[PDB]
């Protein structure tokens, strides 16, 4: 006898595809098992064959070979006991430090929260870094997409956003806490290495789950590792807490998914890619959520990176995630070796959540700031080829270059955000503008120091008060003028 | 009768029958689900066999389930007990305030007008807005493109055309949110609430939504622009009324049926959108039309790709549209409400035969005099210095407070009649408020609120 | 088991068996040829039959002909007994000095290492090349990518390197000559000889090479690579030592894919390419790494069709990289060399915590300079230098005779630039674009520093063109 129902026969297997005669009863998306113990989900069930895409090395499955049902739940494990470890795209541990104490579990596709059980994005997401928080704010529940060519500085937002959740995380206030979640999609292992080094060394880890499927790994893998990680953060957004999740990067999630849609004979599209592509990164995306009181509070906030080939924002994929999304950061070579850095490009990068993800004490600068830029931006082109410029333009000139000044920052040292406004301040009332333009960096990274370590009462004054009272403007006035002459000098 | 699935490949499932066949976009039940799954026809691709686009995800699904043929379109609930609430391309209600109490059943694939229906009448949608009535005025049963991003009150104005034609008019509203962003569903629907323009205690609600969210496949998005469409068809046809339908985005609708006709087999056209991309388009756009019954007028919000409005999905949405309202941050950061840009903004009906032969000419003074504005502003004699005044007051007298934003701002909300705006710019232009100031032409409804300004403050 | 071949197309032949089938990347010997041919099974189509790639040319196979299965992928000798000898794809010698004579062999095809098998050491790899020193730094037991189009300078600069860093150096190396030209293999081989790197008499030889160059066919071009560091993987672990893995050049793996994938039955990606390039470049570059068991410094040239580097090739290739030198054919244009591209190179150890402030400020000085000249360039060829404020046209100077600073004459292209070859060791660099940033040469010519190697040659030289 022959069981064609519930198990099935290998006719055909090659780039990772086997075609299944049998199994009738297999469910669309099913996971099954074959013979010499590698997983399938069963992607195409068309009349004659089940076109099931293979998790691992294909060698191991031959023609002839058992396809069975094991009525598989698609799952990850989810919890607290994640934090720290380093685990594949199912989930199981990579990092050598036994087993996962996980109880509870998720199914890695579900359905994201409808238009009732969520609320308006009000919590702040704190970056750490000033361009960011700043112009291009971001709210717990919002999904931001960091974006832009190779070697951009597109990960480094993403570390330093989980760099900066530490101060929180070490706090009693358990509203602001915030868990993080990096999932690395077809990246190499030696880099993902490096990336856990990074965190472990600013004791980042205690709190943050990698998920990683690398490029050694199949493309269902990748195609399911964004999903995987995604269910872990809803685990926290369900019960009460705050999550911030990173997909580094969907671009090469989409690779792969196109690899197995364009092997099971799907039809190609712009770039070769499917017509379900879209609804691929947006099933994923819109489950990240700011939920209401009723179904907890806690929020899920999406970190995608997209990585863009020659600036070209309008290519197939870019032009996904950017209508998904909430907003986008920008990053341009140009900007990165002109010395801005990081290289956020601030005319084109955008919150569409925007003030309402800010506090007083950011909302009071940043306004300010953002028009001034803009009044900059505009006659910044003939900067150099002006000379005979008149003091209106010559105002706005100085000021702009001196603002930009400020937006550069440092690698691995996000601020708290009273550290920024006081920097921010500074630019915006024009304490410095007749320093030289090429030495505001500098000065800032002295002028930071100088403040934390003397006037740490003074710091205490704005995280208190919810702004620059006049009481701290006269303070402050007096340690950058004389700091200024100091150290121009 | 019942029919099974014979194969499922993504969003894309066959559907083998045995006696009677249903036609291209009939829908259908599928059994043995706990949530409903509606698969709409598109191919019957022979031997008792039909290709269906699946409006739900098919996670789940067996080779051999059961498939029940409805015996025709899509059907969903339509009525005035629609305004106020929220349903999905199916009509199912997903605000969870029960099921959706209509006494009609509208099938959302309906074929437009006739030729001999069609109004040759080139009336004019008083929409009660200074900037909008004047330069770039609503036709009847017109489409308008509506340009610019978020944050600079698109939501706000959207909200005060529902308030102003639901008053003057007597019509009701619709909207479709085509590809909806969940989050901005959500947020859509609270401020429509809190503002009054959505009534949850009583049945004043002055709009019908309709959303097809991002998360939900490409037969969903593709699909429920014709469901609202369908919506304000009841009220047009059945009632008599001048509808409106906003549609959020318009290039969502031409995305999503791109992804249809690539899930489909059927071979891409130019920049890799669909081969039926002028007639996806034009089938829709037809039935938003005036007839003899009444009309549904139709704000879109267009989304341009690449900057570039020769690619296919701008080009092909332009020929249908009679007007645009060009939103602006440059207008925003100066001050003034709404946020339209009024050179930008243009209508094909601004013509001394279909509008008003004073309308026509005082608009186009005021055209004439910003741009002279604009010169200007670049470096005077008496001529120069006395249209810097007028224009700046022009300027002014554009903004108007809005009946949405009073819990909003504070300042009480005017709808300004149609010939108001006429003889108001008129008098500016012609210079009898030469000698009052500038700063009282801010913020007013009529221009006897400016007057009455300048009394109290003297 | 015994099957018998049922299709021949270019490269592709498929092979029928009646009873035993033989697995995927198995090797197949093929019977009643006078050479060995081996064809790799790549896929299984069904119905007792799988298609194979040939490892050799087609051309003499009959349907019906008898194939055979080993049982095994393709085995290649490995050990100490390869160095100073010239391999091919499937381990044969094709140097005319006998076998290989090693009784140990190891399978081309194997997982890659494991996530906890991972390193995190970066200490700089000082080359002796000024730009590559100072703007995107290599790193010892890391992995580096030559970048750069059709005739830019990447064969140049991966000898150079071999000329520099691998004749110092007491571990063992490998090249893996993939899918390039025979000639410079020749070339190579008998240079390294009168070098003394590889020796024909004693066992005292550091390099082991492997080559399957673009006189083969496309199996042989998309094996080859993984034959070469099946070599450079037995010196990794089995030895524990620093291996030296240059590859020259690693497109051609891909390219190679690219070839057959239109006859394995497959829909193309974009750009004409096979479906599988991610994946099948994943399984590969992930075996090329530093692991805890042995340290190997990859260094792989990387071909960019038609220059564009958004081609899915060598797009997908940077991820894979610690370090990356891109060339462009607009800098060769003008004589600058090496044409490195001083606005797009990078590298991870690029940080003031590795390299030390003094040499990163210095390095993004030079960036910044060059960047804000490369705006201005158009802006000025239209609207004249004398537009310029004098704080532009200083900075104008100053970026020229940077750019002239950062070309080098290397001891291998001697015949091409008619100057001696220089080694600029890593202070005399950064002290160089120290000066030239501070104005220290401002009255110095522009031409004294093209083509130089320190920064004192730039002074002798500007007295030379005196008269
Ligand atoms: N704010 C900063 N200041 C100084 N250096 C920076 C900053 N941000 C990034 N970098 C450097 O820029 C390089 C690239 O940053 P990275 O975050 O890897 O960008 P990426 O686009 O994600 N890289 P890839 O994934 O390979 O395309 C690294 O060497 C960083 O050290
Ligand atoms: N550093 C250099 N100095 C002087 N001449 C050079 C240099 N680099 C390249 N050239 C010249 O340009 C030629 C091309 O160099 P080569 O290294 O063969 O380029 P390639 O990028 O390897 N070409 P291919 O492998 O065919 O894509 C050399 O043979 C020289 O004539
Ligand atoms: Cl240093
Ligand atoms: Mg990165
Ligand atoms: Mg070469």
């Amino acid at each position: 006898s022959v069981d064609l129902e519930e198990t099935g026969r290998v006719l055909s297997i090659g780039d990772g595809i086997a075609r299944v005669h049998g199994l009738r009863n297999v469910q669309a998306e099913e996971m099954v098992e074959f013979s010499s113990g590698l997983k399938g989900m069963s992607l195409n069930l068309e009349p004659d064959n089940v076109g099931v895409v293979v998790f691992g090395n294909d060698k191991l499955i031959k023609e002839g070979d058992i396809v069975k049902r094991t009525g598989a739940i698609v799952d990850v494990p989810v919890g607290e006991e994640l934090l720290g470890r380093v685990v594949d795209a199912l989930g199981n541990a990579i990092d050598g430090k036994g087993p996962i104490g996980s109880k509870a579990r998720r199914r890695v596709g579900l359905k994201a929260p409808g238009i009732i059980p969520r609320i308006s994005v009000r919590e702040p997401m704190q970056t750490g870094i000033k361009a960011v928080d700043s112009l291009v704010p971001i709210g717990r529940g919002q999904r931001e997409l960091i974006i832009g060519d190779r070697q951009t500085g597109k990960t480094s937002i993403a570390i330093d956003t989980i760099i900066n959740q530490k101060r929180f995380n070490d706090g009693t206030d358990e509203k602001k806490k915030l868990y993080c979640i990096y999932v690395a999609i077809g990246q190499k292992r030696s880099t993902v290495a490096q990336l856990v080094k990074r965190l472990t060394d600013a004791d980042a880890m205690k709190y943050t789950i990698v998920v990683s499927a690398t490029a050694s790994d199949a493309a269902p893998l990748q195609y399911l590792a964004p999903y995987s990680g995604c269910s872990m953060g809803e685990y926290f957004r369900d019960n009460g807490k705050h999550a911030l999740i990173i997909y580094d990067d969907l671009s090469k999630q989409a690779v792969a998914y196109r690899q197995m849609s364009l092997l099971l004979r799907r039809p190609p599209g712009r770039e070769a890619y499917p017509g379900d592509v879209f609804y691929l990164h947006s099933r994923l995306l819109e489950r990240a959520a700011k939920m209401n009181d009723a179904f907890g509070g806690g929020s899920l906030t999406a970190l995608p990176v997209i990585e863009t080939q020659a600036g070209d924002v309008s290519a197939y994929i870019p032009t996904n995630v950017i209508s998904i999304t909430d907003g986008q950061i920008f990053l341009e070579t140009e900007l990165f070796y002109k010395g801005i850095r990081p290289a956020i490009n601030v005319g084109l990068s955008v919150s569409r959540v925007g003030s309402a993800a800010q506090t007083r004490a950011m909302k009071q600068v940043a306004g300010t700031m953002k028009l001034e830029l803009a009044q900059y931006r505009e006659v910044a082109a003939f900067a150099q080829f002006g000379s005979d410029l008149d003091a209106a333009t010559q105002q706005l000139l100085s000021r702009g270059v001196r603002l930009t000044e400020l937006l550069k920052q440092g690698q691995y040292s996000p601020m708290a955000i009273e550290e920024q406004v006081a920097v921010i301040y500074a630019g915006v009332r024009g304490y410095l503008d007749k320093l030289e333009p090429s030495k505001i960096t500098k000065f800032e990274n002295a002028f930071l120091s100088h403040v934390i370590s003397q006037h740490q009462a003074l710091l205490g004054k704005i995280r208190t008060d919810g702004k620059i009272s006049e009481e701290s403007d006269a303070k402050l006035k007096e340690i950058v003028t004389n700091f200024l002459a100091g150290f121009e000098a | 009768t019942t029919g099974r699935i014979v194969a499922v490949i993504g969003a894309v499932v066959d559907v083998q029958f045995d006696e009677g066949l249903p036609p291209i976009l009939n829908a259908l039940e599928v059994q043995g689900r706990e949530t409903r799954l509606v698969l709409e026809v598109a191919q019957h691709l022979g031997e008792s066999t039909v290709r269906t686009i699946a409006m739900d995800g098919t996670e789940g699904l067996v080779r051999g389930q059961k498939v029940l043929d409805s015996g025709a379109p899509i059907r969903i609930p339509v009525g005035p007990e629609t305004l106020g609430r929220i349903m999905n391309v199916i009509g199912e209600p997903i605000d969870e305030r029960g099921p959706i109490k209509t006494k009609q059943f509208a099938a959302i694939h309906a074929e437009a007008p006739e030729f001999v229906e069609m109004s040759v009448e080139q009336e004019i949608l008083v929409t009660g807005i200074k900037v909008v009535d004047l330069l770039a005025p609503y036709a009847k049963g017109g489409k308008i493109g509506l340009f610019g991003g978020a944050g600079v009150g698109k939501t706000v104005l959207i909200m005060e055309l529902i308030n102003n034609v639901a008053k003057a008019h007597g019509g009701y509203s619709v909207f479709a949110g085509v590809g909806e962003r969940t989050r901005e569903g959500n947020d859509l629907y609270h401020e429509m609430i809190e503002s009054g323009v959505i009534n949850l205690k009583d049945a004043t609600s002055k709009v019908a939504l309709v959303y097809g969210q991002m998360n939900e496949p490409p037969g969903a998005r593709a699909r429920v622009a014709l469901t609202g469409l369908t919506v304000a068809e009841y009220f047009r046809d059945q009632e008599g009324q001048d509808v409106l339908l906003f549609i959020d985005n318009i290039f969502r609708f031409t995305q999503a049926g791109s992804e249809v006709s690539a899930l489909l087999g059927r071979i891409p056209s130019a920049v890799g959108y669909q081969p039926t991309l002028a007639t996806d388009m034009g089938t829709m756009q037809e039935r938003i039309t005036t007839t003899k019954k009444g009309s549904i007028t139709s704000v879109q919000a267009i989304y341009v790709p690449a900057d570039d409005l020769t690619d296919p999905a701008p080009a092909t949405t332009f020929a249908h549209l009679d007007a645009t309202t060009v939103l602006s941050r440059a207008i925003a950061e100066l001050g003034i409400y709404p946020a339209v840009d009024p050179l930008d903004s243009t209508s094909r009906i601004m013509d001394p035969n279909i509008v008003g032969s004073e309308h026509y000419d005082v608009a186009r003074g005021v055209q004439k005099i910003l741009q002279d504005y604009k010169s200007l502003q670049d470096i005077l004699s008496e001529e120069d210095k006395l249209t810097v005044s007028r224009a700046r007051k022009i300027q002014r007298f554009l903004s108007q407070p809005f009946q949405v934003a009073e819990v909003f701002t504070g300042h009480l909300g005017k709808l300004v009649p149609l010939k108001e705006t006429i003889k108001g710019f008129q008098q500016i232009l012609a210079g009898e408020y030469d000698h009052l100031p500038e700063q009282a032409f801010y913020m007013v409804g009529p221009i006897e609120e400016a007057v009455a300004k300048a009394d109290k403050l003297a």
